[PDB]
RNA sequence: CUAGAGUCCAUAUCAACAAUAGGGCGACCUCGAUGGAUCAGGACAUCCCGAUGGUGCAGCCGCUAUUAAAGGU
RNA sequence: AAAAAUUUAACACCCAUAGUAGGCCUAAAAGCAGCCACCAAUUAAGAAAGCGUUCAAGCUCAACACAAAAAA
């Protein structure tokens, strides 16, 4: 679920993603939105490298690393997991999904005027 | 003495950065907490001014009359003071916020409904209802609200009922 | 009384005319 | 539009609205009011 | 004469006389000319700098046309142009201005804010850094930054340190800091510092 | 737009929404440009009545309103 | 429409004071000079009088008239001429409370339809107080 | 039903 | 509340409004959610309580209806608008990437391009600085620039 | 120019407010001193 | 980009220095132990 | 900043005295070897091409502003 | 000893008659070309604070009511 990340504030269109292809006039530069719409693996790839060590080993614990945009694993991948691990950020529940026994148990805080249209 | 703000030192940008006013913090934020009682306010002159001539005009004249001063131009506003003044009428406003109490602790308290928005007072000695409703059946768009003949409540076709 | 409020409010006005000299 | 770092309303209808991160003042009788920050 | 007096730009006689020193006269509060005199409004300079002849002939072009004779006057508080300046090959006279000094002041039978409405024009085209002031406003900036040191739960301040020399920190701090207490810097002066 | 009719009482409660009605729509500043235009105000249920000169009928009562919305919903029946 | 403005008696066609000014308004140059001039003489001429003409789409005259204005008619009572220049100090004009007591009378017609005499005595006097005249007792 | 140092 | 009808023939019709818990923990309060020791006790992820001062398709009460703090109704207006976005409200709509803690509209912000040096380098924000005063369970203070 | 500091004599005055902070005496001052460099004697002045 | 002119900690235009949390935490510890000193040298 | 030009009119355009920002004399390295041709890389503070506001923009021409360096000069 | 902070502009609603173009100077300049005085009708209105007219006309207000950035 590589596709389905978020990020923290405008990080969609204010975070750029710039390479160079060495000729002249090669400067490009791409925003996370666009880089996540042309490649959805791309944001979560360059992540890890910035973060691993600047050394050889680099290249090869790349190499140990998997990606997958959607909910589909394959099935030699999905055969020899272990562990899974706890996702860092806690999901947010939304207003419909608050059942009526939390709702109510929400007490009120104003009183709404009875003549008011709304 | 510089005019390129002086770079200042490490040493002493940590004791300025130190040193830095702190104000101090209530526990509960002034403005959450139940506000001290409101100070009434001084009476000003108009007040009681009004007050003795709304007396003195309720109290001397027999024909006091509810209307509304819709928006009309002072030309015609100035003629219809003279139509009215054809058959000695006089009319008189009073602003309608301190009506109110004056209104609710005497014996005319039925009125207060009538006094919301803009009113009109009409004011005249030997009530006479024939000739003003005339006056009021040309303009279309002046309505009577209501009054009382010599303290005794009625609405607008109570003042019709008087006219005939 | 009603003539010395009417003054008063005259010099009301008189202080915003001069306060709408600079404006 | 004219560029100024302080925007003033040079008439009554001159409305001021914050508009794609800028506060623009726009105007309908004098266009020429029109200005961007 | 409620307008303001011809400044000539240079003296007629040089007289070059100096009391003491150079360079000193920039930095450091005014001694001179902090009250009001005969005056309810005037401009408080907040930070040191030189007047040169074009500032004052300024004051000429943008108070007396904002003027009436007849229920308003002012006059000259700063002296006129009177410490040179040498040019080398790749001249003219300023006055010296103190943080705290007053350049013109201002009265008659009118309130602080018709005066406020050029004041703070004239007052953000100084060198330095100023603002329009009243005999109210003076005081009450005065009080209220007096309250600072009262109400302040800093148990560290400037004059605590520098005068005990607490981590041997007059190595790092000029001599004139005892009486600057932290507030002075240069020519730059700042009022929201206690 | 050819008649506007408005009939309140005003010794009762909840008439204030169509009291205020009348110092907006019965004056000259907006009777002008139907000055063949009919206002006519009786006094017996705050409720007011407009005609349309295409035949469109309009009912508009004020109990539960306030003028606010009374002068938006004028407006929208204008362009009929 | 209203175009309240001072008539002279004596003048019934200035030409450039009033052709011009209400050619733009649409109105009748000849129907001026006929009417007023009858209008002139009913009373004392040679006095400025105020106008009461309304403008009408179907190009139509209707002109009332009161009583005269109030800077020639009062400053005749005194015998003066000329205006005063200080307006201050400078005076040369001087009127008793008898003398007002017939000149507020007539003037208290142009319905000014106000029912006390106080009302119509107050207005003058600070008119007064504005020229260079004295009130006396 | 609720403590004055209650919190929802 | 009051809802007009219309069918020409127009009616405002009161139903159902609701009320106020009738126990309120610090009484003495001028104020909503300043009465129930919820100054700095809520977040954008508070539906429930934000739930409360919004128009049914997605805006805001007026101040002088709810009687808020006027520093307090500027918070609430910027966490709803920050859960409208985020995507908490779904039932509010008016008349694809998901985001949390936005402050600025997303069609309104400039990709930076050519960010400063260490020294003077320009910070892309998250969360609001409005949420400040918001107690923290972690003595590091909340992190309003990344 | 940087000389050697004249240290107010008004620093060394007892208050009673430091006198229960930091637990001394002012009748019954203490007899000994116990000193200890915590600070390097480099980057000071050599007096 | 991000050139400083002249020198990096020398010079008219030099690169900017701002205290942290702990440069503070340090220094009133240590205010506080000259406190401590100040008091034991009064007697 | 709004004195002053622009018939009127600060702000279509121009602009005084001033104020605030940004751009690239010293002897620190080297005393033991400028023009044009050709090829051009880059910035935009845009000469031309493009999109869009204002105008003392009727239309053609113009003036001023915003954005745009893919292409040409 | 030793980890930088910081994100900035909505806003009144309604209303207006009148001694009169207040006098002087001005071709005429009226609340607003300039000057001298600045009262007063009316519930409530400056002998006028701004635009506007050759000058008038026309409008609002006052009054009653309700804090920037750009180079290879
Ligand atoms: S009193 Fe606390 S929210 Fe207003
Ligand atoms: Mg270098
Ligand atoms: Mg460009
Ligand atoms: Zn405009």
């Amino acid at each position: 679920n590589t596709r389905h990340i978020a990020f923290s504030g405008n990080k969609w269109e204010q975070k750029v993603y710039s390479s160079h292809t060495g000729y002249p006039g090669g400067f490009r530069q791409v925003t996370a939105a666009q880089l996540h719409l042309r490649d959805p693996v791309a944001i979560v790839k360059l992540a890890i490298y910035g973060m691993l060590p600047k050394n050889l080993h680099r290249r090869t614990m790349m190499e140990r690393l998997h990606l997958f945009p959607d909910e589909y694993i394959p099935e030699d991948i999905l055969k020899n997991l272990v562990e899974e691990l706890p996702q860092p950020r806690k999901i947010p529940k939304r207003l419909d999904e608050y059942t009526q026994e939390e709702i109510d148990a929400f007490p009120r805080l104003w009183t709404p005027p009875e003549d008011y249209r709304l | 003495v510089t005019r390129h703000r002086r770079v200042m030192h490490f040493q002493r940008q940590k004791l300025m950065a130190v040193t830095e006013y702190i104000p101090p913090k209530p526990a509960i934020h002034p403005s959450c907490l139940p506000s001290p009682p409101s100070p009434p306010q001084e009476e000003i002159g108009l007040i009681r001014l009004l007050r003795r001539e709304i007396a003195a005009v309720f109290q001397d004249n027999r024909m006091i009359a509810v209307c509304q001063n819709v928006a009309l131009s002072a030309e015609d506003k100035l003629l219809m003071r003279h139509q009215l003044r054809k058959h000695k009428i006089l009319m008189k406003v009073f602003p309608n916020q301190v009506l109110k109490p004056f209104l609710e602790d005497s014996k005319y308290q039925n009125l207060l409904p009538l006094f919301v928005g803009h009113n009109m007072l009409l004011v005249s000695e030997e009530p006479k209802v024939k000739e003003m409703v005339r006056i009021l059946r040309t303009v279309p768009f002046l309505p009577l609200l209501g009054g009382c003949i010599d303290d005794t409540i009625l609405s607008r076709q109570g003042f019709i009922n008087y006219s005939k | 009384s009603r003539e010395y409020w009417r003054r008063l409010r005259k010099q009301n006005i008189w202080r915003h005319n001069r306060l709408s000299k600079n404006k | 539009f004219k560029n100024k770092t302080v925007l003033k309303k040079r008439c009554k209808d001159c409305y001021l609205v914050k508009r794609r991160g800028r506060w623009y003042v726009y105007c309908k009788t004098h266009p020429r009011h029109k200005q961007r920050q | 004469k409620p307008k303001l007096r011809f400044i000539e730009r240079a003296p007629l006689v040089p007289k070059v006389r100096r009391e003491p020193k150079n360079l000193s006269d920039i930095r450091g509060p005014s001694t001179e000319a902090t009250e009001f005199t005969e005056g309810n409004f005037a401009i408080l300079a907040l930070g040191g700098g030189y007047l040169h002849w074009g500032h004052f002939e300024m004051m000429r072009l943008t108070i007396n046309r904002s003027m009436d004779p007849k229920n308003m006057f002012a006059i000259w508080r700063v002296p006129a142009p009177f410490k040179p300046i040498t040019r080398k090959s790749v001249d003219h006279y300023v006055t010296p201005v103190k943080a705290g000094r007053l350049v013109v002041e201002m009265g008659g039978r009118c309130e602080f804010e018709e005066v406020q409405g050029f004041l703070d024009q004239v007052a953000h085209k100084l060198p330095f850094a100023a603002k329009a002031v009243s005999r109210g406003t003076l005081e009450k900036m005065r009080k209220d930054q007096e309250e600072r040191e009262r109400n302040n739960q800093n148990p560290w301040t400037f004059e605590r340190i520098a005068t005990a020399n607490m981590l041997g920190i007059r190595k790092v701090l000029s001599p004139y800091d005892l009486t600057h207490k932290g507030k002075y810097w240069g020519k730059f002066y700042m009022p929201k510092r206690v | 737009v050819k008649q506007v009719r408005v009939q309140f009482c005003p010794f009762e409660k909840n008439v204030e929404s169509t009291r205020t009605f009348l110092q907006t729509v019965s004056s000259e500043k907006v009777r002008s440009t139907n000055l063949n235009c009919s206002v006519i105000a009786d006094v017996r249920e705050p409720c007011v009545d407009v005609l349309f000169g295409d035949g469109h009928r309009l009912i508009m009562r004020g109990a539960h309103l306030t003028a606010l919305e009374m002068l938006t919903a004028f407006a929208s029946h204008i362009r009929a | 429409g209203v175009i309240r403005a001072i008539v002279r008696a004596g003048l019934a066609m200035p030409g450039p004071p009033l052709g011009p000014v209400l050619g733009q308004r649409g109105v009748s140059i000849n129907q001026f000079c006929k009417e007023f001039n009858e209008r002139t003489k009913d009373i004392k001429e040679g006095i400025p009088l105020p106008t009461k003409i309304l403008v009408k789409p179907d190009r139509t005259f209707e002109i009332k008239i009161g009583q005269p204005t109030v800077s020639y008619f009062l400053k005749a009572a005194a015998g003066i001429e000329k205006g005063a220049r200080q307006t201050g100090k400078e005076v040369a004009g001087l009127v008793t409370l008898k003398h007002v007591y017939e000149i507020a009378r007539i003037k208290a017609q142009d319905e000014l339809q106000d029912v006390p005499l106080s009302s119509v005595v107050r207005s003058i006097i600070g008119s007064a107080r504005s020229l260079g005249i004295r009130v006396v007792k | 039903s609720y403590l004055p140092g209650y919190v929802p | 509340f009051r809802e007009v009808v219309e069918t020409t023939i127009i009616e405002g019709r009161i139903t159902a409004t609701p009320k106020e818990s009738p126990n309120p923990p610090n009484p003495s309060g001028q104020c909503p959610i300043c009465r129930w020791n919820l100054k700095h006790k809520y977040n954008y992820d508070d539906v429930l309580l934000l739930s409360q001062f919004i128009r049914p398709h997605g805006g805001m009460l007026p101040r002088k209806i709810t009687g808020l703090c006027q520093e307090e109704h500027r918070k609430i207006e910027e966490c709803v608008k920050m859960a409208h976005r985020a995507g908490l409200l779904p039932n509010h709509r008016p008349r694809q990437l998901n985001r949390y803690l936005t402050r600025w509209a997303p069609g309104s912000v400039k990709p930076i391009y050519k960010k400063g040096p260490r020294w003077n380098r320009v910070r892309m924000p998250v969360g609001s600085p409005l949420l400040r005063d918001n107690v923290c369970y972690s003595r590091t203070p909340w992190k309003l620039y990344h | 120019k940087f000389t050697r500091s004249r240290i107010p004599e008004k620093v060394f005055q007892a208050s009673p407010e430091d006198h229960e902070k930091y637990g001394g005496d002012p009748q019954n001052p203490h007899k000994l001193h116990i000193v200890t460099r915590i600070k390097s004697t480099r980057r000071r002045p050599y007096w | 980009r991000g050139r400083i002119p002249g020198r990096q900690w020398i010079g008219k235009h030099r690169r900017p220095r701002f205290v942290s949390l702990r440069a503070k935490q340090n220094m009133i510890r240590r205010l506080e132990i000259e406190a401590e000193n100040h008091y034991w040298l009064s007697m």
